[PDB]
RNA sequence: AGUAAA
């Protein structure tokens, strides 16, 4: 109902022009920062970053297939540089350990996948 | 040797959950104008879910003397505990030992998360700034490191030459200051690692060390009696005043956030209130520490609440105005109490000890006979 | 960045309640407060509570106490404000308003002790016999203020510095026989709270201080130090007794200073808990914890429990004096009380935030009592929640209207008296017959041989007469005049008799029957009283006709003719306040004076010297267009003056003020916009109402009932209304005329659903239960409503185990709440039955919200089911976890009689997460949810959410809002956060957030051309707007958020809304606060902006404000960018005269007219609902 | 994968 008598879809907005041409951003100092929790670069898709390697916005391959455990958890090092999936897909989960070595899983709520 | 591959049995463990009572207080806080329309709360086991964070009983912070044992957080290596920080969303707690390792544990049951090798020599400096983007911390050979959320050290430089004992940022991210035992505190720029101002007059070494919340003002402790206390301006590099507080050696000051209070502790077997806006006397003495005052820590909700650790092992709590200690543990510990850490909501208080352990404490459940080993 | 607040609706719910003698003292008046709000009710003998004063301040009202001065002809109120304020009002006769007698600030920093957040209400207590007034302040400073310049200049006590160290104040009590004021003091001076009553068991005092005013020393006498823990308040027991009685949580305590204390158990929870010695109370098993308590006698007390029952309570005395035992009379259940007083013995009035505030009246029964309703006071409670929905019924009349037909319904009250309020702005007539009648511009109804007969319309040349029986049909039969236009028709001779006016001579008819005719410089206008009817010519002649026993029969009045009369009007007073029935002319002159005549005679009785100007208070000795002076309320009893001059409509109260007439008028504040024919049409009885209707471009239904709150309702529906009149028939009963802009008469009656006599039309639906989020399901137009209820708790989870409580028959059970989800059909306001999920046993409801997620089986995407989050709520060592349940609205086939059953409930998704679920929302047709500290995005399959991002979120999100894939999070006390989400690489991420913290109650948005704000409310009641502003240095990056506007609303608000302007892509942020009040934020320009600020500078700085309070203090944020207007400020420039308003644009460098146009277009943008 | 089972 609010978007019936109040819609903004004609609106364009400024926090909308200032996000897709990531407008007031800078470098990022001590270059192994994590960039987790932040967009993905637009420019670097399309046709170029210009920074590079000190973007604050994600460069991102497409090799990985099985999601990252340690960016589930919220401590993952490796940033743009894992060559791991940090997409939140629980199909790409990885293997349950435990269940592919000792028989059955502990956990009843386990995320890995028990193939 | 722990990899997280042998197989372990399912086990329900210990939580002290804040959700229930931040959901109870959203409840109340529509029909409730104050604490004075909250309706009592019975000293009866069944009132369980009528409990509230202490974000609810402004007027009653006596709620926040946690002195319910919850848990006792162990390394397998047996450590002493030098500093214990909660992450700033209060996610996990992060504890620093003399080992120079980072042990992460989880903020709901308090079981082990991860460990790091963070540091070569025994960190003893530990602290979020205040856009919680970045943890610093320092060791005991007098190296600075920048971390991030995911605990990944991006930035490291060697601060001063000699063991680093606190730091603490500004008002902004832009400058901190650390204290050392060569005698002096130094200004600092956080992007460019750069030394700006060396500020020395203390004469011993330099064991405690405050910016304040608003004015730029930075206040530091020492072991030598002729200059306990310092007061200096972080622009200039020159000392503002000296204040004698004590003869022994100060472990701790601690600016509350109000901007107006000044929190010391001293191997004096004492803790002392001072306001900044008049330095010619004291505004409090708090007496009851049987050995030395080696730690204290503000509440992050009521501003004249906080917590005190002592050398023997006990860990009291205090109010502004009141005279005696609100609550107490003797025996908390065994040994030295060297970090306080409140839990951001302030519902859990962690202590570390130079005893190789670190303790969660929570308020006391309602109904409860307080006969265990750490009330009676 | 730039905005105007705006109130809608005033708040509703009442704090404080006293009895005193507000007016004179020869009768005593109910006053009562709410936050910013002062009411005074008169008692009429059914019972019914009569207003009959109402003040706004810029402030709230924190404690409010009366005292009788020395020589005084009334009382004065002492009213206490924000941290330190004491501040002394008094009715001003004369005026018709308030006058401050003093005001007194404590607010030095030194005071604070180095607080600098208080925690403590400043609480004005009274001295019994009126020698000095005290308030506690910052909860250690004991602020004297000695009575006889009726004020002795005050000192300020520290409670610290006294005898004993008083710390941590309860309550405090003037006592009742003493030479000197002696003050009882309950204080907690080593506090302890009930989750450790084992080491710190009952540290509770009282000590009583006698204050020497003359020497200010005050020696403790009586002390007493070992008062049960849990000690709650005190009450002064009267002269006779003398004592004080101390509320604790479990027991009752008497005490007096020559006898020992007395207690009894209320219940077993006072075994371990406290050492005092108390007996077992038997036959009752109750708590006081917030509790009302007053004296009906010198030994009787009232309680007021929470729950809402009522306890007579005997203090049981033998003949010494001295009490020796209670005695507890469970009498009747009403409503949750904040307040409670004694009216004039046998009667007792319960204030209420939570409910309808009530009149109670006591009769002793053939020792005990019993309690009956008299009245109720309309209270929209707390509004937890608020829903925009569509209105069932509109006329077909209106179905092409370009603006949308919008209705609020809040979540209010709680508990018991939780409800359901329905809220229109405007009134929306029935139209059930249209006649297109073009030409006939004027129009009447008269009452025929109360039925009306007759409809008399009047065109440019011929008069149209229609006969109103079974069916309107058109008169052409003899009578009436049809050969020209009439100039006014009407009854006399109590409505036996028609009158009607042409332009040539004034005729009387009986019926269809002409009587006689007297011919009559044309005629323009005429005024017709029982018997009296006076016309006006072109030139300003004035003759009387008088019906005399029947004949019409002409006198004429000796009037003057120094200045030509320009308009004039017939009053006949029947509620005689008017005195020195009766009849009354009141005359306005082309001189701008304005004169009253009592109409047998034609002698002068009143005079006013500069009327069109529009004075705030008409005393005794341009271009007014028309006066009305009529008489409203009960049994007519309150006489209004409606005044139209130059576009500008002015409303006077009349009041007595001592051979000339003993009234005065007060200027009445509105917002009606006036931007011959009369425009002004009273009636007597349009649906059980009486009050008078204004045409024009505006028109408004001006409503005063027996409450005798005036009500001004617009109707802008169908556009302006040329004329209007009563219509009582068979098809129309008790309904109404009115012409519109297009020559089409519309039979219309007022809907029967809303109640009129509230500040909105509105409906209460009471539910009995707590209502904790609504939501209007656009599909099937139904809402659901999320409710709970309180049962008594028997088992306690472990970690599952559960506990079952094993007590004795003295032990009271926790409550727990049980939640489910309803369904409300606006057809009938009622709940559809078999419609109704509900949720497990500790299952409690965190949010409900209608979102719109994407389906293939839509002509678009979206789909809009009913989302509702939920958390197992099972104590602090369980871990807490919930479930997401997502719901549709069917269309079933309806069960036979049963036409509400055919919207049945159909769940789809309902599954637990693996967390508590405590915020959800939708985005771009994806679910958005809060579990734990983390932020998912969900998408709806057939049946099953599938995961597509998350990221990591602060300690506890309570709040989320979207738009355009932008999500705002709150966090309980961290402020806000920005999210983004992009589809292409399922990215969720952070933009920005507010690095200080707060405590954040709701957020919403701010929308301008192309500007977005982030509107944030808060927990010490401000507003304000942040911005994501990445090119700002401020913002270092765009990783902080900067606030661009502050406002501080003196009230929480919790729930938002949005409606576009009625400016091309502004929004109007609209709000409902916790004290029942609505409010506005309309996005303004920024010259705009600049002009009303210089305004509202020279309104603060220019005008004399209720209580010496400072608007401008009032409304800064708790560093403050204050880009906000006030507009109940702005409004003071509509109340103020024309030469006042002259004065201050000239003041400020600019032109009325300009600031009227920048003010009346505010108004006009904002007429929704 | 860097300690997922500390
Ligand atoms: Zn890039
Ligand atoms: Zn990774
Ligand atoms: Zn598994």
């Amino acid at each position: 109902m609010q978007e019936i008598i109040a819609s903004v879809d004609h609106i364009k907005f400024d926090l909308e022009i200032a996000v897709e041409q990531q407008l007031g951003a800078q470098p990022l100092p001590f270059p192994g920062m994590d960039k987790s929790g932040a967009a993905v670069c637009e420019f670097f898709l399309k046709a170029a970053c210009g920074k590079g390697g000190m973007c604050p916005f994600r460069h991102i391959s497409g090799e990985k297939t099985v999601v990252c455990k340690h960016w589930l958890r919220g401590l993952c090092k490796k940033g743009d540089q894992c060559e791991f999936l940090h997409e939140y897909d629980m199909t790409k989960m990885p293997e349950c350990y435990f269940y592919s070595k000792f028989g059955e899983c502990s956990n009843k709520e386990c995320p890995f996948l028990h193939i | 040797t722990f990899d997280g591959k042998r197989m372990r049995k399912a086990v329900n463990r210990k939580t002290i959950d804040y959700n229930p009572s931040v959901i109870k207080y959203l409840e109340n806080r529509i029909w409730q104008r104050d604490q004075r329309d909250m309706r009592a709360i019975q000293p009866d086991a069944g009132y369980y879910n009528d409990l509230v964070p202490p974000i609810g009983m402004l007027n009653n912070p006596m709620n926040a003397v946690t002195t319910k044992f919850v848990r006792t957080s162990t390394n397998k290596v047996k450590c002493p505990v030098f500093v214990v920080r909660w992450t700033p969303e209060g996610r996990r707690l992060v504890t620093g030992a003399s080992s120079g390792e980072f042990t992460l544990w989880n903020g709901l049951t308090f079981n082990f998360e991860t460990i790091l090798q963070a540091h070569d020599s025994p960190v003893r400096a530990m602290t979020w700034s205040h856009n919680d983007m970045w943890m610093l911390t320092a060791d005991h050979g007098g190296y600075v490191k920048y971390w991030q959320s995911n605990m990944n050290n991006v930035k490291m430089f060697q601060a001063h030459k000699e063991a680093i004992r606190e730091a603490s940022f500004s008002p902004t991210d832009n400058k901190f200051a650390t204290c050392s035992d060569d005698g002096t505190v130094r200004i600092w720029d956080f992007l460019r690692c750069h030394e700006e101002r060396i500020l020395r007059g203390h004469g011993a070494d330099v064991k405690c060390v405050d910016w304040h919340p608003t004015k730029g003002l930075v206040v530091s402790g020492s072991k030598d009696s002729q200059q306990p206390i310092k007061f200096w301006d972080p622009k200039t590099g020159q000392s503002l005043a000296t204040l004698h507080a004590h003869k022994n050696t100060v472990m701790e000051v601690k600016l509350n956030l109000n901007g107006n209070w000044l929190l010391t502790a001293s191997r004096d077997h004492l803790c002392k209130l001072f306001d900044i806006r008049n330095l010619k006397e004291e505004l409090q003495v708090f007496r009851g520490h049987k050995k030395e005052a080696t730690a204290v820590a503000w509440h992050p909700v009521h501003e004249g609440l906080f917590a005190s650790g002592g050398s023997d092992g006990s860990l009291l709590f205090w109010h502004v105005g009141v005279e005696k200690e609100v609550g107490g543990m003797e025996m908390a510990h065994e040994g030295m109490i060297w970090s306080l850490a409140w839990h951001p909501l302030g519902h859990i208080l962690c202590s570390g000890s130079n005893d190789h352990t670190s303790k969660f404490w929570t308020r006391n459940r309602p109904g409860d006979k307080m006969r265990d080993r750490y009330n009676l | 960045m730039y905005a105007v607040y705006k109130q809608a609706h005033p708040p509703t719910g009442l704090e404080f309640s006293m009895y005193c003698n507000f007016f004179n003292n020869s009768e005593r008046n109910l006053v009562v407060a709410g936050t910013s709000q002062l009411y005074v009710y008169r008692l009429n003998r059914r019972e019914k509570l009569e207003l009959a004063a109402s003040f706004s301040f810029f402030g709230n009202v924190m404690s409010m106490a009366s005292v009788q001065l020395a020589g005084a002809k009334r009382d004065a109120l002492l009213l206490s404000f924000k941290d330190a304020k004491l501040s002394v009002v008094e009715y001003d006769p004369g005026t018709h308003d308030l006058k401050t007698l003093s005001l007194h600030y404590f607010e030095e920093p030194e005071l604070r002790d180095g607080f600098v957040q208080n925690v403590h209400t400043p609480r004005v207590r009274v001295d019994p016999d009126g020698r000095c007034a005290a308030m506690l302040v910052y909860g250690t400073r004991l602020v004297v203020l000695p009575f006889r310049s009726s004020f002795l200049p005050s000192y300020i006590i520290d409670v610290r510095a006294l005898d004993e160290k008083l710390l941590n104040i309860i309550d405090l009590q003037f006592l009742h026989g003493y030479y000197e004021p002696t003050l009882l003091i309950l204080f907690e001076p080593n506090q302890t709270w009930p989750g450790r009553v084992a080491v710190r068991q009952d540290t509770c005092s009282i000590v009583a201080i006698s204050l020497n005013i003359t020497q200010k020393v005050h020696p403790v006498i009586w002390s007493l130090t070992s008062l049960p823990f849990d000690c709650t308040q005190a009450l002064a027991v009267p002269k006779p007794i003398g004592g004080v009685v101390v509320f604790a949580v479990n027991s009752l305590l008497y005490l007096n200073q020559s006898v020992p204390p007395y207690g009894v158990a209320l219940n077993s929870l006072t075994t371990g808990t406290t050492a005092f010695p108390l007996r077992t109370q038997e036959g009752v098993r109750i708590t006081l914890d917030c509790a009302q308590a007053t004296f009906i006698s010198y030994d009787k007390m009232v309680i007021s429990l929470k729950g809402g029952e009522i306890y007579v309570l005997t203090l049981i005395t033998d003949g010494m004096r001295s009490v020796r035992a209670f005695h507890f009379d469970k009498a009747a259940a009403s409503v949750l009380t904040t307040s409670m007083v004694t009216m004039e013995p046998g009667y007792l009035f319960l204030g209420s935030r939570l409910g309808n505030s009530l009149l109670l009246k006591y009769t002793e029964k053939l020792a005990t009592y019993s309690f009956e309703v008299c009245d109720s006071i309309l209270n929209i409670g707390p509004c937890a929640n608020a829903a925009v929905g569509e209105p069932a019924f509109l006329s077909e009349e209106f179905q092409n209207s370009p603006e949308p037909d919008l209705e609020i319904v809040v979540c209010s009250g709680h508990g018991k008296n939780g409800a359901l309020s329905v809220l229109q702005k405007s009134i929306r007539p029935q139209v059930v017959t249209t006649f297109e009648l073009p030409g006939c511009y004027d129009m009447w109804t008269v009452i025929a041989p109360r039925r009306h007969g007759f409809l008399i319309l009047s065109r440019e040349d011929s008069t149209m007469i229609l006969q109103t029986g079974q069916e309107i049909m058109e008169l052409d039969t003899s009578g009436f005049a049809t050969q020209g236009p009439t100039v006014f028709a009407g009854n006399i001779g109590d409505n036996r008799y028609i009158v009607q006016v042409s332009p040539l001579g004034i005729r009387l008819l009986e019926g269809v029957n002409q009587l006689h005719f007297i011919p009559v410089a044309p005629i323009v206008q005429c005024a017709v009283a029982d018997p009296y009817v006076v016309i006006m010519s072109a030139e300003g002649h004035v003759t009387m006709f008088l019906l005399k026993s029947h004949r019409l029969a002409l006198h004429k009045p000796p009037l003057h003719h120094q200045s030509k009369v320009i308009t004039l009007c017939l009053y006949r007073d029947l509620s005689g306040m008017f005195t020195t029935p009766t009849h009354w002319c009141l005359l306005v002159r082309e001189n701008g004076t304005m004169e009253i005549y009592q109409l047998p005679d034609w002698r002068l009785v009143f005079l006013v010297k500069n009327f069109p100007v529009g004075q705030r208070v008409l005393v005794d000795s341009p271009l007014v267009k028309e006066v009305l002076l009529v008489a409203l309320g009960s049994r007519q009893s309150r006489p209004y003056l409606l005044v139209h001059v130059d576009q500008e409509l002015l409303i006077y109260e009349a009041f007595p003020h001592d051979g000339n007439l003993k009234v005065r008028f007060k200027k009445v504040p509105h917002n009606i916009n006036f931007r011959r024919v009369a425009r002004f049409r009273y009636f007597e009885d349009i649906y059980g109402y009486s009050g008078v209707f204004i045409c024009g471009p505006s028109p408004h239904w001006l409503l005063v009932t027996g409450r005798g709150a005036l009500r001004l309702h617009p109707m802008a529906i169908d556009g302006p209304v040329d004329s209007f009149a009563p219509f009582h028939n068979v098809n129309c009963p008790r309904g109404f005329l009115y012409f519109n802009r297009q020559g089409e008469l519309r039979i219309s009656v007022l809907p029967a659903y809303l109640s009129y006599d509230a500040p909105w039309p509105v409906r209460k639906i009471p539910l009995r239960c707590t209502a904790h989020y609504v939501a209007y399901h656009v599909e099937s137009k139904v809402y659901a409503v999320a409710t709970s209820t309180n049962t008594p708790c028997a088992r306690i989870p472990r970690m599952k185990e559960f506990e079952t409580i094993e007590r004795d028959e003295r032990y009271i059970h926790p409550q727990q709440e049980a939640f489910s989800i309803q369904l409300i059909s606006p057809v009938s306001w009622e709940a559809i039955p078999n419609a109704r999920i509900e949720l497990q046993e500790w299952e409690h409801v965190t949010c409900m919200k209608t979102v719109s997620l994407r389906s293939e089986e839509t002509v678009s995407g979206l789909k809009g089911y009913v989302a509702a989050g939920t958390c197992l709520m099972q104590g602090e060592e369980v871990t807490c976890r919930g479930r997401i349940l997502i719901m549709d609205v069917i269309e079933v086939v309806p069960e036979p009689g049963q036409p509400l059953t055919k919207n049945k409930f159909k769940v789809l998704y309902e599954k637990e997460q693996k967390g508590p679920v405590t915020a959800l929302c939708h985005c771009n047709g994806h679910l958005v949810s809060a579990i734990g500290q983390k932020i998912f995005l969900w998408s709806l399959r057939a049946s099953e959410l599938t995961g597509m991002a998350f990221i990591d979120t602060q300690l506890y999100i309570h709040q989320m809002i979207s738009v355009k894939n932008f999500i705002l999070a709150a966090d309980v006390m961290k402020s806000i956060s920005l999210l983004r989400y992009q589809e292409e690489s399922k990215t969720l991420s952070l933009v920005s957030r507010d690095a200080k913290p707060l405590e954040v109650y709701s957020v919403d948005f701010m929308v301008d051309n192309a500007q977005l704000g982030f509107l944030v409310s808060d927990r010490d009641r401000n507003l304000m707007v942040y911005m994501y502003l990445p090119e700002a240095k401020e913002s270092f990056g765009g990783m902080r958020l900067l606030r661009r506007a502050d406002f501080h609303v003196g009230a929480h608000v919790n729930t938002f809304w949005r409606t576009p302007c009625r400016w091309e892509n502004k929004h109007i942020t609209w709000f409902a606060t916790l004290d029942g009040g609505i409010g506005l934020l309309l996005p303004m320009q920024e010259k705009t902006y600049r002009r009303l600020l210089m305004l509202q500078n020279a309104l603060t700085t220019m005008l004399p404000h209720h209580a010496g309070l400072n608007p401008r203090a009032f409304r800064m944020l708790h560093n403050a960018v204050r880009n906000v207007l006030d507009g109940e400020l702005l409004n003071r420039y509509l109340y103020l005269s024309t030469m006042e308003r002259s004065e201050l644009a000239k003041k400020i460098g600019t032109t009325p007219d300009i600031i009227l146009d920048d003010l009346l277009e505010t108004d006009r943008v904002t007429a929704h609902f």
